[PDB]
């Protein structure tokens, strides 16, 4: 309610800040991460 | 989920005296390449660290979306992978069978 | 020497008998790998989840 501008500037700042710490670009964080995983490397037989 | 815990471990006194040393010092490399993977065995143990849900229940506003993630936690439960090679093993395990009857006739002779 | 080669061949056998250990020790090797990347990333979902919150 009648925010001034920095006040704004400082609420866009936090938001890009926690965007870039926690990867927010690649994936959405407020849903369930979407898991890509692979199978497991097992060595060959021999040496 | 099951089979080899980190408490399994073969007997390596009765191995280290079959071998002959330098001869089969492969199996030197063999004891610390299997050491290597028992140290990736020493970390990640079969349960994870436990979330105290609640505290980020309280102290979200809304713990509607803590509750579906923990909700899609326990929905996904991943159990253990396959065993790829476990048949080549016993390929050759029939193999070495066959590698120990032939050497002990021929010892025994 | 007649004696001496005999023990030899006795250590020998003992050798082809210790070899079912070395193919189990391979097999439990195979499953070490297998469970520290399949808990690990058990372990990484539980710190992603948390990662989350």
């Amino acid at each position: 309610l009648e925010a001034s501008t920095e006040i704004q500037r400082e609420l866009d700042a936090e938001l890009d800040k926690l965007k870039k710490m926690y990867g927010g670009d690649t994936a959405d964080l407020s849903k369930f991460p979407s898991f890509h995983f692979e199978d497991p490397v097992v060595d060959p037989i021999n040496m | 989920a099951s089979k080899r815990i980190a408490r399994s471990s073969i007997d390596w006194a009765k191995m280290a005296e079959s071998v002959p040393e330098s001869q089969k010092a492969m199996y030197n490399q063999f004891k610390a390449k299997s050491d290597g993977y028992i140290r990736k065995a020493l970390s990640y143990p079969e349960q994870p660290s436990p979330i105290n849900w609640e505290h980020y229940r309280k102290s979200l506003t809304n713990p509607a979306m803590v509750d579906a993630f923990k909700k899609q936690y326990e929905a996904l439960k991943v159990p253990y992978p396959e065993d790829k090679v476990s048949s080549q093993i016993d390929a050759q395990e029939a193999e070495a069978k066959k590698e120990i009857t032939k050497f002990i006739q021929e010892s025994r002779g | 020497g007649f004696e001496e080669a005999i023990t030899l061949e006795e250590r020998a056998q003992k050798s082809a008998e210790a070899q079912i250990m070395l193919f189990q020790a391979k097999r439990e090797n195979v499953q070490f790998q297998l469970e520290a990347a399949y808990r690990a990333r058990l372990h990484h979902v539980n710190n992603e989840i948390k990662k989350r919150l």
